[PDB]
């Protein structure tokens, strides 16, 4: 994986803002951020998208939850997603037990949308008696064995080839339930749920930062890169909650 | 926040962000596919006294 | 009781621009004293890996 | 504005619209309070995705509307305790909210 | 000429010039009347490298 | 009548490039000239 | 220019054309020199006026 930028001689010259430390800043974070959707995008779609193959026999399920009710753009409503959400926990708890794999750690992951939703649904207006979740900067904290983190970028983070998002890439969400067999689509995620020691990542070579001078264009440039390999295994420790339709 | 700037009548001020990271394999130069840091930039203007 | 001939330190007048819409107009909009950045995000792994 | 949102997915300002009627089919006030607390938590969300720091967010409002989410909040009806404190009405917070 | 700036990418020196020189008559009001100061600014760009 | 602003000056740098197993040297400005109170400046010219 | 002159009608440009002239018809090597010296003049009467 590489990050890039090149920065002309006379543009740095009439400029007045360094704007070096700002650049390498953000390839670190570019980076970074590569890693991360690469790594979710990859639990969730290798996991539940692929047909006929469960690792070993009977090793694993690799369960995924389906939502209670009609269809939930059908719903349109802020609230009441909320109950559901907590249901599909509860059901979550239900098959991660009943596969074994430890009370603690596991963890959960949702969309901030959805989060919100989970929030709403222990508000002063409804429903009764003090919860989990604190009013005001709410925290939520748990929801039995998970942690539910809340990450603002789910879906894409493959990474490939071509600057532009679209052409070649390592690691994909796809678009629909029923064009590739799949069944986690892009539009179907509000949660997925994994053990830990469900998914792996392998390390060589690290990451580095350094510079160039090229004396050709009177320009020279920081570039940044780093190698590494993202796999799953394990999907017995791995599930997702998932829209119906 | 506030800020105090002298002399001028305008302030301006410059936002930036995002790349996209890539992939090259053993015998591709990097020159050919590169995107820019697209940066733009935000003016504010003294009314009057 | 207004008072003509004021100075107007910033207006062009010049032979030919005519118009003198506004003034003020000519000078300088200069600011050196603060970059914006876009957010910073963070990443929510490793430690659950 | 029309259009336009500064330095393209950047990001882009988001204006929570209002669930039930206009003014006329609201102002019972009770329910205003109401409204407010869920337009706030999902102006929390809005604001969430997008980043921005999480400390120091501040909330502005009136003395109309403020009385309203005094109104949403107390004995009847709004289930447990929570938040607000009487005695003057001052609200704590809501959502990482000053207020 | 040869004078140098550093930074940024233009610049404008300004011009004015000229007064009607006055002939105040004692106990009499000179506040009237001002011709003022005309003003006028001209500024050169660099083309790149 | 007419000056010239100079950023960066006069300055030259010597760079080595390997695949030609040679290298070379190369020197740069940065200037810029404008023209200034016109009324000071005149020309001959013949034509009728 | 084109009536762009600066500063209003205060300062004014200057340009001399050559008298009864023409490159074809001078080329004397002596009459150019007396042309060029006398627009010389006008050029240096015409630079102090403003």
């Amino acid at each position: 994986l590489t990050a890039d930028v090149l920065i002309y001689d006379i543009e740095d010259a009439m400029n007045h803002y360094d704007v070096r430390s700002e650049y390498t800043s953000q390839l670190g974070e570019s980076l970074a951020m590569a890693a991360d959707g690469a790594v979710l995008a990859e639990i969730a779609g290798l996991c539940n998208v692929e047909s006929k193959y469960n690792e070993n026999i009977e090793g694993l399920g690799t369960a995924t939850v389906i939502e209670t009710t009609q269809n939930k753009a059908a719903l349109t409503d802020q609230v009441a997603l909320g109950k559901e959400i907590i249901a599909a926990l509860t059901k979550a708890r239900a098959a991660l037990t009943k596969n074994y794999v430890p009370a603690a750690d596991r963890v959960f992951y949702c969309d901030p949308d959805s989060y919100s939703a989970i929030l709403a649904a222990l508000m002063p207006n409804a429903a009764n008696y003090a919860a989990l979740i604190d009013p005001e900067k709410g925290s939520i904290r748990n929801v039995m064995g998970f942690e539910v983190v809340e990450v603002p970028h789910l879906t894409a983070g493959g990474a490939g080839t071509a600057r532009e998002g679209t052409t070649g890439q390592k690691h994909v969400f796809p678009a629909n339930k029923g064009e590739g067999n799949v069944k986690v689509a892009k539009d179907n995620v509000i949660g997925l749920f994994m053990h830990r020691s469900a998914v792996g990542t392998v390390k060589l070579r690290d990451l580095a930062l350094e510079r160039a001078r090229r004396a050709n264009f009177q320009a020279d440039q920081i570039i940044a890169k780093y190698a590494m390999g993202h796999g799953g295994l394990r999907p017995e420790a791995a599930g997702a909650v998932v829209f119906k339709v | 926040m506030v800020r105090s700037i002298s002399s001028g009548k305008s302030a301006q001020f410059p936002v930036l962000g995002r790349t996209q990271a890539a992939y090259l394999a053993p015998g591709e130069n990097l020159d050919d596919k590169r995107k820019d840091i697209k940066h733009t930039e935000k003016v504010i203007t003294i009314d009057g006294l | 009781a207004s008072m003509t001939g004021g100075q107007q330190m910033g207006t062009n007048q010049g032979k030919g621009v005519v118009a003198a819409g506004d003034k003020l107009a000519l000078f300088l909009k200069v600011f050196g004293g603060e970059v914006l950045t876009a957010f910073a995000r963070t990443s929510v792994t490793t430690s659950r890996h």
